[PDB]
RNA sequence: CAGGAUCUGCUUAGAGAAGGGGGCAACUCCAUCUCAGAGCGGAGAAUUUGGACAAACUUGGUCAUUUAGAGGAACUAAAAGUC
RNA sequence: CCGGUCGGAUUUCCAACGGGGCCUUUCCUUCUGGCUAACCUUGAGUCCUUGUGGCUCUUGGCGAACCAGGACUUUUACUUUGAAAAAAUUAGAGUGUUCAAAGCAGGCGUAUUGCUCGAAUAUAUUAGCAUGGAAUAAUAGAAUAGGACGUUUGGUUCUAUUUUGUUGGUUUCUAGGACCAUCGUAAUGAUUAAUAGGGACGGUCGGGGGCAUAACUACUGCGAAAGCAUUUGCCAAGGACGUUUUCAU
RNA sequence: UAAUUCUAGAGCUAAUACAUGCUUAAAAUCUCGACCCUUUGGAAGAGAUGUAUUUAUUAGAUAAAAAAUCAAUGUCUUCGGACUCUUUGAUGAUUCAUAAUAACUUUUCGAAUCGCAUGGCCUUGUGCUGGCGAUGGUUCAUUCAAAUUUCUGCCCUAUCAACUUUCGAUGGUAGGAUAGUGGCCUACCAUGGUUUCAACGGGUAACGGGGAAUAAGGGUUCGAUUCCGGAGAGGGAGCCUGAGAAACG
RNA sequence: AUCUGGUUGAUCCUGCCAGUAGUCAUAUGCUUGUCUCAAAGAUUAAGCCAUGCAUGUCUAAGUAUAAGCAAUUUAUACAGUGAAACUGCGAAUGGCUCAUUAAAUCAGUUAUCGUUUAUUUGAUAGUUCCUUUACUACAUGGUAUAACUG
């Protein structure tokens, strides 16, 4: 099968190499799982040792993560629209690492407005106590609420589907989204 | 090959053994437990080749499953359990409880000891964690762990434990002029004292050692064992006492000596 | 210029909250190398990121040390050590010379042109040939 | 990527509708003759879509050999006629 | 030498042979902490002729042994000693297998319920590791001084360990990092000039070469070699000698 | 059925096989919040917390002193609020061990097993407790291991002087795959890397070392073969079961 | 730590060809009475192979209604022995050969802060009916097949 040995290349100087034994079962590889989207099919594979691994091979949910508010729930996946690697994985939207998808914000707005009671966009007395509380974190960066109106954020992945089975990841943050942006309205 | 392996040829056994070298074709291959391969020996090599209780191997298991031979207080029957360094086999149906300690020339010595002796055992510190759930605990040479300890203990210390419940009395630190047996290598067996230690980083420590006679020699760190503070050792050292003897010394010793 | 590859870069798991504010410029992180090694000006205080270098990226070093001149300078972030030897032929009892070429890794901290001569350190494999680099600089 | 020979636990109609009480007469009551209905499940063989890993085959084009004869030209003997 | 004697002491001195130590214009280059002994400081305890005597108690100066942070400092070759280079085999110690090659055994008493010695030691033999020495042979340092020392003075920074119980919100010092001018003292800082080599310089010498216009030829002339002979003039080259010139192949 | 360690249909019953599934101390702390009527409020009730899986974000201190300050408070209240208040492992070196907060999952493990003995307590119920040990179990350590990797070291040959890079050759960035690092493979980019101190190619009737024969000293010639390391099972390729094999009884 | 024969009528040299010993170095020729110790299908063909063997395994302690035996007896669940078969573990060790392989193997030497590990030895687990004890067993839930009969 695919191993990973280094006995079939070159040298350093470009010497060709020679034959020396057969195949060894301990370096092996296996074959690659592109993770499309859709209903839970996930299998799994058996490792060395007596261990084993999680091959997904498509999913739709994930569990994301803010960052700046330190809270992570869990929604659904849309759609990739940018890749770092090959511009090939976009147009047949695999689940890498490193791909920046798009979910839906709903349960991060239904968050929102049981912490603080501010909208986005546009009655016991223990509310109001505590609301009067957390009055000076209310306010947040225009770049980010300015998607509320469609519900469609901007998250990057951060787990390895092929191997852990799950997919989950982050929200963009202003920083890392200015650049992101910038690539993604003028690349294309 | 493609698994273990699970036979020892007969001139690739340990030397300090001393297997003859024309009896069989093979050795004993101690089995995996406390003690390192090439630093230990099993209990076949004590019972036939030491004590000369047993003439074979059909009787040596003969002993061995009437349930006589205990190490450590804890009965064992497996023929070729590794019994390592400080460790203690008491029969049973003789009244005699024995001790693992180091020759001088090299070798595994018989010694026997008292009836009170042989209710504790030293043992180094090879590591000290910090444990899941908080707890820290420490790992001595043989591989006994033990949680919750003094702080005040650090690697390469001594520590003494009580072999009925399998805890602490008391410990020693590990400084200058200090009683030290050292257990491997090339000065295999003598005892002398700590002048001082010299540290390279990222590298091998050294340790200069002072004799009773005063001349001194040097070893790695880790074949140094502590016993004591000076002139009091807790255990019961054999004859000899750890005096390295040039060969000049001994024919005329033994010459003087053999007046029978 | 920081930015050229086509992905984000960052020390990973480092995080900037912008919600408070702090007039540093970024949570730098950075460490010390060991053995006497003194970590430079320009990298607790500079703007590169680099995965692969000793006082900022995750590697770590032991095993060896060696030292040579440096002979090649052509390559993004590798140089070409050479280093001289004499060997000893028992039967005519003399010496003859011998030399190996060591490739290493340069950090952006340090600034080495030809000529020079540096001391080295060992990491785990980086590239296909490459199990060192530089620790510290002394100039032709 | 599909495919579904075959097993299968089920819910639930419901007439076949059997025997005891109640128009006691089918029947109706939980006191059981013989079954057509569907409702969601599970396990799963033969066969088939695209891959990577690849032993071999065919075909000429080149070499090395061999081998069969084939055509060669020379020198020499317990070989030898001569100008 | 001395024996001194009911071979080993040596009262005790000598010759060498190797080793420390200080002093001579002169070796670790230091720092902060403990830290232990030790000199001492306000000064007695301690006990000996009575003591700021030391020993050592008290404050206080220190060198002095050890740990820990350092603090900085050219780099090799070679050589000395160490750790670490499996057993078997090789050199080899002990030991009447009936001798031997081998083997690792065996020996002793009452043999009557026994004690007891062994299974050594050597063989860096490249490369790596620890350490002692500074001959031999390499290598770096101040020449346009951005040179070295200063408790000359003006600066620019960056950290807040601390205390304003504590907390977070400020800046005042203070220490604590570097860099910034000029002001002071040191004897301020450049190895000889190879009966090595190159380069000038002055008078000469030669059938040396190019353009133009025999005899003298051995006894000896010139050129890297093959080679080189009529006079006159041009064009450049070269050895040796001479010299209190120059560069440091 | 001529046949081989070939097997079909019908009928029974077990498990440490296969598939499910209960039991249990108290404490604390969080969020929600019925009410309450109020100032500066306090509250019933509810639920959440083992370990393992995946992602994100905090703790994981330490070089030397003192104020002014913005308020808050522990406290004698001195109703001024001045103060009468902190712990923290190991390494030459870490994003280390280890702990917390939000969650997440074709929800992992947390004894429906077996032999011996047979006692103590009672309201005497086959009531309640109670000995020695076999086998199984999750994670950390440990022992037998395994997989890669750093420095220096190989016989003859120039009648082999230039070799490697489409088809990865040398480096950078991001993914895939693996027990895991790495051009191991895939995308986009850079133009590198080896060489007269012999690269690259050709020969070997070449498995490498411990070692063997000869020996004044230096050396010349051997090592298929009792020990350790690698490779192979008629020749190439592929995979199943397993902690472990690209295995050939 | 050693040398002798051979060029010329005669002598001194350069120089090679005979000689002389050793071999754990293999065959071969003629002989051959004793004790101790013992290599032995490597070279050529890593060519081809008739027959038999070389890997199986049970304790008081996972599963027995053998239409087994022993019967012998306190034992109406079973209890002595014990074929066959399921389950567990091992078959990856050992033994044999030297074809490939020239910076590969391999040696002495480092590294894992870069990873997997049956076993062995030592520690280690009140939280898991919807629940904090509300329907629905914990004095204990469900099928399926082997040997065997036909």
């Amino acid at each position: 099968g695919i191993s990973r040995d280094s006995r079939h290349k070159r040298s350093a100087t470009g010497a060709k190499r020679a034959q020396f034994r057969k195949k060894r079962k301990f370096e092996l590889g296996r074959q690659p799982a592109n993770t499309k989207i859709g209903a839970k099919r996930i299998h799994s594979v058996r490792t060395r040792g007596g261990n084993k691994k999680y091959r997904a091979l498509r999913i739709e949910t994930g569990n994301f993560s803010w960052a700046s508010e330190g809270i992570s729930k869990k929604t659904r996946i849309a759609g990739v629209v940018y890749h770092p690697s090959n511009n090939e994985l976009v147009r047949t939207n695999t689940l890498t690492k490193a791909a920046i998808v798009q979910i839906d914000a709903t349960p991060f707005r239904q968050w929102f407005e049981a912490h603080y009671g501010q909208t986005l966009g546009k009655k016991s007395k223990n509310a109001e106590r505590k609301w009067a509380a957390r009055a000076a974190s209310a306010k947040i960066e225009s770049s980010v609420e300015s998607q509320f109106s469609a519900g469609r954020l901007y998250a990057c992945i951060s787990s390895r589907p092929g191997q852990s089975g799950r997919c989950d990841g982050y929200i963009l943050e202003g920083e890392e989204l200015a650049f992101y942006l910038r690539r993604l309205t003028a690349k294309k | 090959a493609r698994g273990p392996k699970k036979h020892l040829k007969r001139l690739a056994a340990p030397h300090h053994w001393l297997l003859d070298k024309l009896s069989g074709c093979y050795a004993p291959r101690p089995s995996a437990g406390p003690h390192k391969l090439r630093e230990s020996l099993p209990l076949i090599v004590f019972l036939r080749n030491r004590l000369k209780y047993a003439l074979n191997g059909r009787e040596v298991k003969a002993i061995l499953m009437q349930r006589h031979v205990k190490v450590d207080g804890k009965v064992r029957t497996d023929t070729t359990y590794p019994a390592g360094f400080m460790d203690v086999i008491t029969l049973d149906a003789t009244n005699e409880n024995f001790r693992l300690v180091y020759d001088v020339k090299g070798r595994f010595a018989v010694h026997r000891i008292t009836d009170e002796e042989a209710s504790y055992k030293l043992g180094k510190v090879k590591k000290v964690q910090l444990g899941k759930k908080g707890v820290p605990y420490v790992v001595t040479h043989d591989g006994r762990t033990i949680r919750y300890p003094d702080p005040n203990i650090k690697v390469n210390d001594t520590v003494k434990i009580d072999l009925a419940s399998g805890k602490i009395t008391d410990f020693i630190k590990f400084d200058a002029g200090k009683l030290v047996y050292v257990t491997g290598g090339r000065n295999l067996g003598r005892i002398g004292t700590i002048v001082h230690k010299e540290r390279h980083d990222g590298g091998f420590d050294l340790v200069h050692i002072k004799d009773s006679l005063d001349n001194t020699f040097v070893t790695r760190l880790n074949n140094v064992f502590v016993i004591g503070e000076q002139g009091k050792p807790y255990i019961s050292l054999p004859k000899g006492k750890g005096i390295k003897l040039s060969i000049a010394e001994e024919r005329d010793r033994r010459r003087a000596q053999q007046g029978l | 210029t920081v930015q050229s590859e086509r992905a984000f870069q960052k020390q990973p798991h480092i995080f900037n909250n912008p919600k408070v504010k702090t007039s540093k410029r970024t949570k730098r992180w950075y460490k010390n190398a060991g053995l006497g090694f003194k970590t430079p000006k320009t990298a607790i205080e500079g703007s590169y990121i680099d995965k692969k270098c000793p006082f900022t990226g995750l590697v770590s070093i032991r095993g060896k040390i060696l030292t040579g001149t440096v002979v090649s300078t052509k390559m993004h972030r590798t140089i070409v050590i050479r280093r001289a030897y004499l060997h000893y032929i028992p039967k005519y009892n003399r010496y003859e010379k011998r030399h190996k070429n060591v490739p290493v890794h340069v950090s952006p901290a340090f600034r080495v042109q030809v000529g020079d001569i540096v001391t080295v350190g060992q990491c785990r494999p980086i590239s296909k040939t490459v199990r060192f680099n530089v620790v510290k600089v002394s100039a032709a």
